[PDB]
C-alpha cells in the first residue's frame, strides 16, 4: 500500500537559512493568497523523499501529495506550521514511480508574502 | 493563487553530516495531521 511519513522539527533556523539562502532557486516567495506547488519527481536511483523548509517571521501551509506516472495520494495533509520559529523537516518512502507534490499554500493570507526557505533529497 | 515548480530531488551532502547529529539531537516529532 502506501507507508505513512516521518514528520519533525529542530530549533537551528537561523543557521538552516543561510546554508540555504546560498542558493537561488531554494528560496521561494509565495505571495499574498498563492499556493506554491512543487513537483519533485522520484529519482530513479532513489527509495526515500527528504524535505526541510522555513520562513522567516510568519507561518504557512504546508502538505505533500504524490502524483503517480490523474491519481493522487495525500501524503502528507496540508495543515499551517510554524515554520518560522523552528525548521520543519520530514521523510517519506516512495510507493512507486511518481512526482510528489510539495504544497506551500498561503490561501489564507491576504496581506503577507511568505519567504519559504526549503530543500529536498533523496535516498538509495 | 496558484503555481508551479519543478525541481530535482538534491543527495545529502556529507558535509552536512555533523548538521544530522544535532538534528538527532534535538529532532522533536510532530504530527502530520493537526
Amino acid at each position: 500500500v502506501i507507508a505513512a511519513p516521518s514528520m519533525w522539527t529542530r530549533p537551528q533556523i537561523k543557521d538552516f537559512k543561510e546554508k540555504i539562502q546560498q542558493d537561488a532557486d531554494s528560496v521561494i516567495t509565495v505571495g499574498r493568497g498563492e499556493v506554491v506547488t512543487v513537483r519533485v519527481p522520484t529519482h530513479e536511483e532513489g527509495s526515500y523523499l527528504f524535505w526541510e523548509f522555513a520562513t522567516d517571521n510568519y507561518d504557512i501551509g504546508f502538505g505533500v501529495y504524490f502524483e503517480w506516472t490523474p491519481l493522487l495520494d495525500e501524503i502528507v495533509p496540508v495543515y499551517r506550521r510554524d515554520c518560522h520559529e523552528e525548521v520543519y523537516a520530514g521523510s517519506h518512502q516512495y510507493p512507486g514511480r511518481g512526482v510528489y507534490l510539495l504544497k506551500f499554500d498561503n490561501s489564507y493570507s491576504l496581506w503577507r508574502s511568505k519567504s519559504v526557505y526549503y530543500r529536498v533529497y533523496y535516498t538509495r | 493563487g496558484n503555481r508551479v515548480i519543478d525541481a530535482e530531488p538534491r543527495e545529502i551532502p556529507l558535509e552536512y553530516a555533523d548538521d544530522l547529529l544535532e538534528a538527532m539531537a534535538h529532532h522533536r516529532p510532530v504530527p502530520c495531521s493537526l
